[PDB]
């Protein structure tokens, strides 16, 4: 179905769930009607051709899941943390060194996947590690070198990917993580970690 | 009692075990398009994320390599 009729089917059944993966999409504000859909809880639009994000995705107030992996974009808009709702933010494989002012103010985010960027820890907002409602943290695949000890701040974390960063060691905070039951840090520089992280495995180091 | 990885609430009906993880039957979808998958379905681990054929086609070449060889 053309995506005009997508749109159309969403506004007219109601239907909270919008799929445009892979439909050859360059900009959001060229979906027609894309932003009117004010009911929807899931908008997925990977493997596009997206450079950027309007402002407009505030109006998407109820939003639940954002998918916009696999695609080009460069920046994102500071609205893109007014999303009172958004439990899910898949950012995976795009262009990102940065990320807006504010993004660490979305209230209810659970799963951030940033994975495969250009992101290192100076890409992270002051507020980043205001996200403590987070379970999951996917950064696997960017240019961090050090990890911030704020990382302890995210005390619901169960997961936390770190895989082929540049990370020459780890924070001792890591180790406050009670609920953390994945840690993916294959693929580093790591030597010797601090001895709260007690006995991880180092195998598989670059 | 197990907890579903995508809704974060116990699961009520039955449970979908996968990647050292559990997801609600309805739940259960691919992490980077986000379509319903069943374990009867072709999937990749990535960061023990399930991800579908078609999408882990779609991954820059330089990252099939590397996952290939590991
Ligand atoms: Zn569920
Ligand atoms: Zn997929």
């Amino acid at each position: 179905k053309s995506l005009k009729k997508l749109v159309e089917e969403s506004r007219e059944k109601n239907q909270p769930e919008v799929d445009m993966s892979d439909r050859g999409i360059s900009n959001m504000l060229d979906v027609n009607g894309l932003f009117t859909l004010s009911h929807i809880t899931q908008l997925v639009l990977s493997h596009n051709k997206l450079t950027m994000v309007p402002p407009n995705i505030a109006e998407l107030k109820n939003l639940e899941v954002l998918n916009f992996f696999n695609n080009q974009i460069e920046e994102l808009p500071t609205q893109i943390s007014s999303l009172q709702k958004l439990k899910h933010l898949n950012l995976g494989m795009n262009r990102l060194n940065t990320l807006p002012r504010g993004f660490g103010s979305l209230p209810a985010l659970e799963v951030l996947d940033l994975t495969y960027n250009n992101l290192s820890e100076n890409s992270l907002p002051g507020n980043f590690f205001y996200l403590t409602t987070l379970r999951a943290l996917y950064l696997s695949d960017n240019d961090f070198e050090i990890l911030p000890p704020d990382i302890g701040k995210l005390t619901k974390l169960q997961i936390l990917s770190l895989r082929d960063n540049d990370l020459i060691s780890l924070p001792k905070e890591i180790g406050e993580l009670t609920q953390l039951k994945e840690l993916h840090i294959q693929g580093n520089r790591l030597t010797v970690l601090p001895p709260e992280l007690g006995n991880l495995d180092l195998t598989g180091q670059k | 009692g197990d907890v579903c990885f995508h809704c974060n609430r116990v699961i009520e009906g039955d449970v979908v075990s996968a990647l050292n993880k559990a997801w609600c039957v309805n739940c259960f979808a691919c992490s980077t398009c986000n379509t319903k998958l069943t374990l009867k379905n072709k999937f990749v681990e990535f960061d023990m994320k399930p991800v579908c054929k078609k999408c882990y086609e779609k991954f820059p070449l330089e990252l099939k390599k590397r996952l290939k060889k590991l």
